[PDB]
């Protein structure tokens, strides 16, 4: 006993240690399973084109409703070790492939469920752990089995508007079906390195303003920042900008370092107004020698500054940030000049049309760039009647641009609709009997898991799972195994060769490795020591 | 026929008469 | 019902009186110092002096 | 989840209470904004309970609404709806919120009848598009022959005004808007036209100035009239120069030089308004504040001085005198001047004002509002607001349709019509997005007090075969020829009511789970 | 009322939450035991806070809400109704809840139409008559043949049970209910069929005792066994008899006295026993307690005797055996003896009881009711009562209705045609009737999980056009013929269910203010 020992004295080992908890048994491995559970049921109930929205309340009040897998599991309360873990196996699948936010919980829940009556019936906790490894193998070398595409990335984009669509079909923009899924499309393929199959995530900006509705929102093939001409006379149309891109402020030059200039005389005060004079003068000449027509300071005008900009008709912004200045001289084709005294024209950018908006009664005034020259960049402006839907646009293009950034990086699809699953657990069961030496009950487990997410989309279809898994297993059986998956309105049959559920080889690839890793390192575990109360 | 009837039932029924005499404790303070 | 104010309203006689007797109070003070017959007073504050 | 549960103090309900709350959050803010539907609505009072009580009088269903502070975390969703409705064209905000809560009230029972939540909103999304054919097909163009756009104009400010406080001060405030949007000639900035609230009198009391209110009375030392006056504005700096040079000092051997550059500055200050008056001007208004010195240098030419009349007063100056910014004055034949008749100062409500009479190139103008009491003056202007956003946006899209209920019966029929060619599983749901509709004029009638349980059996017989014309008539109580009559409503702000009622009632549905993160600072 | 208010503690509440929170408290009744209605609902485990919590399991309506404890005074209303429709009949309790809270619901919706509330009380009236025609004119009579009228008895036994516990055991209790009733042959006592509950064996393990069990195992030095015995049963003093003098003392001058006076206590007690035995009997059963002396006196007579069976089980073996309660013997020429085959004692679940078996004039049997747990006990009980409370009013009114929905819809029937010819302000409370009538249709599909959007059309549209005999097959999820499928109620039942919904309905319209006196003991 602890406090208590035979001879009367107490016995103390660790401090605190009356504030303590610790049980191993099979428990820790029970409560595992059990919490497991509750984070399986939450998820489960927006797999699907049916999928259910959640409503997120932030510690600050803010609101915001989402179907993002990323954004319900990354704003949890949970104050559990291994809950806390579901969440990063999601984070992990959301960085690697970006699909499968809500995937990976109902597959690794499904394998921690499956792994109870293992524990029930005797098998050693690691046996089952390695198990699952021996069947995983079995699903993944056949998921590469069945593959085909016939995208080029160059004119026949079909099958990659097809993939966007898919997709996007999960999400609460279906208004846009077709809208979003091209400008996903086209905002990738103008920005993607096809030498390399690298897709720069900085090329691709996503902007928007509250208002209008989600039908409105372009592609806009330039830049987009907040405009305000130091000059409210200045006119705010250019039809052919040579574009000086500046980050000097327009005031005297000064030094850096401490400087204290003596005045004496009369002389000297009264010669230092007329060279300051000069100064602001030279500043603006020196811009107007290169030819340039619009400039862009990263810092602000003096006074003087903004009447010289007027009689040289020489429009000019102010206060624009470092990341967009940046992005300016990018799509511009031009550079960053340190000072007024190299500028010069072969430094200056190219581009056309250039405008402020303005939106209704507000004073946003943002740019459009209507025309430029073999631009690497591109900006999506975002429309919508409320705060929410805008949010909730900006991720569902945001798993569209990513879906196609993985056909590029691997153009291998599989057929989708729980066609890969229910074929890959088929394929398990066959061997899991070859051969049933200590293993057989584990790997048909795995099996069972495998069907989880046809389960769960059958029941969110609002059809029934036993009447629905019967029927497309069999088919799959009695012939030649054809794409077979299942949906709600069916759509006629449930080919998803006539559907055009598309859906990436590496993204279930690294759902199922992902998966299984997560499971294995929670069910090694038999003693948590977790501290109590303060006092 | 009374040609209809408009049920008013809520709370302007008494805030109305309640604003008045609010106004009328004021108004005979400088009786 | 009644007045609005956060306050305390005394009209009428209730005020009338008061102020009377505020004046008499310090009346009171001043008669007893009238004339070459008066006697001195005292006055102590709080601190002593 | 409630079994189990591994929250610190965070909660979650699902299925049962976390769409019962979201239902009754939304028709909260729908009841609350009810009595403000339509002509006859009654306003609201808005107070705190101290702290600068802020106390306003208010009928505008988002300036309600913006003034609640809605815990609700469902409720905001439309909440945030009102707030853009008011951003994009500042008018229907109370239908946009009483449209979304009816429709809201339906989808609950939809619900109980166990239909499927997205049954429902695919039956919506049908019903949407029927109703935006009906909107596009019935609008009214309206091109050249001015003389009937402008009869068009006092249809529509009367419509938005006749909901607010300026009900029985039509034949004032009706052409008060209009003209004043007229006169822009140009864009609907929504600045030029510049509002002044004053006690004194009564609203029929206030007018339309045609020229350009200043404060910032005229000077020490110069005139206070001046006829046919060339008007200078200015954005620079009159004194505390310290040129540009920043870390420099004045270090001498003795006192003598010290004053010597004393001399300097003075020099320089006069140099300065030298060179400004070879402009040859009569007035002088610089956004910076004018010291003494100056004033006096002024004063000598008989040039007017104004300080600080305003940050942006400047950008209003150039556009109703025809001038510019002129932030540096050293090149007089670059810079051009203003004019105008008159610079004399006015006393409005026992305060002077400096009035800029009859000038050139107007593109502005001024209302000088009047009323009793400072509830009526904020009423007002905000009834002012309205008008003039809806007209600035009138005459860019000329696009109008027919008020009174009329477009919302055209809508209804077309999502009847064509409900009753789809199968019973989403029919139902298109028959509930057109009662919807309907329940509009059927709360207008109600709050003025008319029979409503007639009048919309009226309607729906009177549309039923053609008179696509026909709406509800609120000054007699019953149902008339709008086109007659006179009212009618922009298309823009119908098109947006429908869109933004619709997607905001989606979101809510789609919810069936509220995660709520414990708070913070709430001991 | 808020303002000026003049009370000491307590409150009010007018025409803004009097009836909204009085309609929201009332009509939740209706949806706690919605769930029991039809043969597939699920059932109800209530439990207490503590202190013995004494759980029970029940589906009856009447039994759930009873135990509640519902504090608002307005849903107190329906709550009193639902005592009274089991104290009248015992079935139905759970369709006249729902239908009430139905009514109700409906109710609310037409205030919010501004329908002033008399005359939606008004057009209740009318629908109610109309009604009240259509379960008189449908009426089902059975006079004599008695094959058939049997058969009826079976079918009134199996619609009830079908909706308790007792589901799929329906071959064994349909016989103990109907058969039990059958054999009293004379007025409803609903005392004369006795349960004993056992634990041990199943529900289908239960059997009917053609004789009359008793507790009390056969004394301590009296036969166990007596062929063909004559039963005499007293209510009468064994012991401590003190005849009747009030205030009486034994006052003697020696012992000796005391000791002849209690060889005469015993001589006197000696000839009671003698004059009793006289009968000439076999069994004795005394209400009172039986003591030492007689007890051997009886013994040594060969006569058994039994002590207090029941306070009322002298009076229920009077009935069974045909004798008289005897609780005074002197003149045995006068006193009439019951008879029987057997007296033996029998083993049933571990427990002696007293078997008189053969017994003439059995106007009395027990049933002896098996189950594996208390719960299903205590609820299997409760479904014997119930059945045998409507069975003995069945056999006194013969008049029958056809169940699984057509009687309701017979009823919604007649009101909504004769609703259709009445004007508008009244009609739309009529229709709101025959709306709830349908309901209870609906209510029914809906806890099987049927897709009663189908049901009630093709239940409505069969009624429509003849068809009177339509009605809901709850096994296939169809409609089917009542007269064939063999489902029928009481013509009682089914007349109170819809006099009493309406008329306690009522008393919650008629309400629009609610005056709550200031609590006591409460601190």
């Amino acid at each position: 006993t602890l406090a208590f020992d035979e001879y009367g004295r107490p016995f103390l080992i660790i401090k605190d240690q009356d504030r303590k908890s610790r049980l191993m048994g099979l428990e820790a491995l029970k409560s595992h399973i059990m919490a497991a559970k509750a984070v399986a049921n939450t998820m489960r109930t927006s797999l699907g084109p049916n999928g259910l929205d959640k409503m997120m309340v932030d510690k600050d009040g803010d609101v915001t409703v989402t179907n993002d897998g990323a954004t319900i599991l990354s704003m949890m309360d949970v104050d559990h070790q291994i809950a806390k873990l579901m969440v990063e196996l999601s984070k992990s699948q959301d960085d690697e492939i970006g699909d499968g936010t809500t995937g990976v919980v109902v597959l690794a829940g499904a394998l921690l469920e499956e792994a109870e009556q293992l524990l029930d019936r005797g098998i050693h906790p690691i046996r089952i752990a390695d198990g699952y490894e021996q069947a995983a193998r079995v699903a993944i070398e056949h998921l590469d089995k069945i593959s085909d595409s016939v995208l080029v990335d160059i004119k026949d984009t079909e099958p990659l508007i097809q993939t966007a669509k898919t997709t996007l079909g999960s999400k609460v923009v279906n208004s846009c079906h077709r809208q979003m899924a091209e400008i996903a499309v086209n905002a990738v393929l103008t920005v993607a390195d096809m030498e390399r199959r690298d897709v720069d995530f900085e090329l691709i900006k996503v902007e928007g303003k509250v208002g209008g509705r989600l039908e409105d929102t372009k592609l806009i093939k330039g830049v987009i920042v907040d405009k305000d001409f130091s000059h409210p006379q200045m006119p705010k149309k250019v039809e052919d900008a040579k574009i000086a891109i500046l980050t000097c402020p327009f005031e005297p030059p000064k030094p850096k370092t401490k400087h204290k200039l003596d005045v004496t005389s009369v002389e000297d005060y009264k010669a230092l107004q007329k060279y300051e004079k000069e100064k602001f003068e030279e500043m603006i000449q020196q811009i107007k020698e290169t030819g340039a027509n619009l400039a862009i300071c990263q810092w602000g005008f003096d006074d003087e500054a903004n009447h010289l900009l007027l009689q040289n008709n020489l429009p000019a912004v102010r206060w624009v940030g470092g990341p967009e200045i940046e992005l300016i001289a990018i799509a511009t084709g031009g550079r960053i000049v340190p000072r007024f005294s190299e500028l010069t024209a072969e430094k200056l950018g190219f581009a056309g049309l250039v405008q402020e908006i303005s939106f209704g009664t507000t004073k946003d005034k943002m740019l459009v760039i209507e025309q430029c020259k073999n631009s690497r960049a591109v900006t999506i402006f975002i429309r919508g009647g409320n705060k929410m839907i805008i949010e909730e646009a900006k991720r569902s293009l945001h798993d569209a641009l990513c879906v196609i950034r993985n056909l590029i990086r691997d153009n291998r699809v599989v057929y989708g609709g729980g066609a890969a699953e229910i074929s890959c657990a088929l394929a398990v069961s066959q061997e899991a009997d070859k051969c049933p030496t200590l293993e057989q009950y584990a790997m048909r487990a795995f099996a069972d898991a495998l069907e989880v997410i046809p389960m769960a989309l059958s029941e969110n279809s609002g059809m029934n799972p036993i009447q629905t898994m019967t029927e497309v297993r069999a088919r799959q059986v009695k012939e030649m195994n054809p794409a077979l998956g299942i949906d709600c309105l069916h759509k006629g049959t449930n080919d998803m060769k006539q559907q055009h559920v598309i859906e990436t080889l590496i993204g279930k690839k690294q759902q199922i490795s992902l998966a299984t890793q997560m499971v294995r390192m929670i069910l090694k575990i038999d003693d948590i020591r977790k501290p109590g109360e303060s006092e | 026929r009374g040609k209809g009837a408009y049920q008013d039932r809520d709370k302007p029924a008494q805030i109305r008469f309640s604003n008045i005499s609010a106004a009328k404790a004021v108004a005979d303070a400088i009786r | 019902g009644p007045l609005s104010v956060f306050g305390d309203r005394s009209t009428g006689e209730t005020i009338r009186s008061q102020n009377v007797m505020a004046a008499a109070s310090i009346a009171n003070i001043v008669k007893s110092s009238l004339g070459p017959v008066g006697l001195d007073k005292m006055l102590v504050d709080d601190i002593g002096d | 989840a409630p079994v189990n549960i591994f929250k610190a103090g965070a909660d979650e309900e699902r299925a049962e209470t976390a769409r019962l709350t979201s239902f009754i959050g939304a028709i909260a803010i729908g009841d609350l904004v009810k009595s403000t539907l339509g002509p006859k609505g009654m306003d609201k009072i808005l107070l705190s309970s101290g702290r600068d009580a802020s106390l306003m009088v208010t009928n505008d269903g988002a300036t309600i609404l913006k003034n609640i502070g809605v815990d609700n975390p469902a409720a905001k969703v439309l909440v945030d709806m009102s707030r853009v409705q008011d951003d994009e064209v500042g008018d229907g905000t109370t239908s946009v919120t009483v449209l979304a809560a009816e429709l809201l009230r339906e989808a609950e029972s939809l619900i109980a009848k166990k239909i499927h939540p997205q049954t429902i909103i695919a039956g919506w999304r049908e019903a949407t598009k029927a109703a935006r054919e009906a909107l596009l097909s019935s609008a009214v163009d309206h091109g050249s022959d001015e003389v009937k756009f402008r009869q068009d104009l006092m249809n529509i400010a009367g419509t938005t005004l006749s909901s607010k406080l300026l009900t029985h001060h039509k034949d004032h405030f009706t052409k008060l808007a209009v003209e004043a949007v007229l006169r822009l000639k140009g864009s609907g900035n929504l600045e030029a036209i510049h509002i002044i609230k004053k006690l004194g009198g009564s609203l029929a009391d206030s007018y339309l100035d045609e020229g350009f209110l200043l404060d910032k009375k005229i000077g020490v030392n110069q005139p206070k009239r001046i006829e046919n006056a060339k008007i200078l504005i200015a954005n620079t700096g009159m004194d505390t120069d310290k040129i540009k040079i920043f870390g420099s000092r004045v270090r001498v051997d003795s006192t003598a030089k010290v004053a010597e550059i004393e001399h300097a500055e003075k020099e320089k200050m006069k140099e300065k308004v030298e060179r400004i008056l070879k402009h040859g001007i009569n007035c002088f208004i610089n956004r910076q504040l004018i010291y003494n010195y100056p004033e006096q240098l002024f004063g000598a030419a008989g040039v007017m001085a104004i300080e600080h009349a305003d940050f942006a007063g400047v950008e209003r100056l150039a556009l109703v005198t025809g001038g510019e910014i002129a932030s540096t004055f050293d090149h007089p034949e670059l810079v051009k001047l203003g004019s105008c008749k008159l610079i004399e100062e006015v006393m409005i409500g026992e305060d002077k004002l400096i009035h800029f009479s009859g000038v050139a190139l107007g593109e502005a103008c001024t209302i000088v509002l009047r009323g009793a009491t400072q509830q009526i003056l904020d009423e007002a202007e905000r009834s002012l607001h309205d008008a003039l956003c809806v007209l600035a946006q009138t005459v860019k899209d000329s696009r109008t349709v027919y008020g009174g209920g009329c477009s919302e019966m055209l809508m209804a029929h077309a999502v009847t019509q064509l409900a009753n060619r789809t199968p019973g599983k989403e029919a139902v749901a298109m028959e509930s997005y057109a009662k919807a509709l309907r329940m509009l004029p059927t709360i207008i009638a109600d709050n003025a007090g008319y029979d409503s349980a007639d009048l919309v059996a009226q309607l729906r017989a009177a549309h039923s075969e053609g008179n696509t014309t026909a709406g509800l008539d609120m000054r007699e109580g019953t149902i008339g020829d709008m086109a007659i009559l006179g009212i009618t409503e922009s298309f823009q702000v119908k098109r947006q009511v429908l869109l933004s009622a619709a997607e905001a009632a989606e979101v809510i549905l789609r919810v069936d789970n509220i995660i709520k993160a414990a708070p913070r600072k709430r001991v």
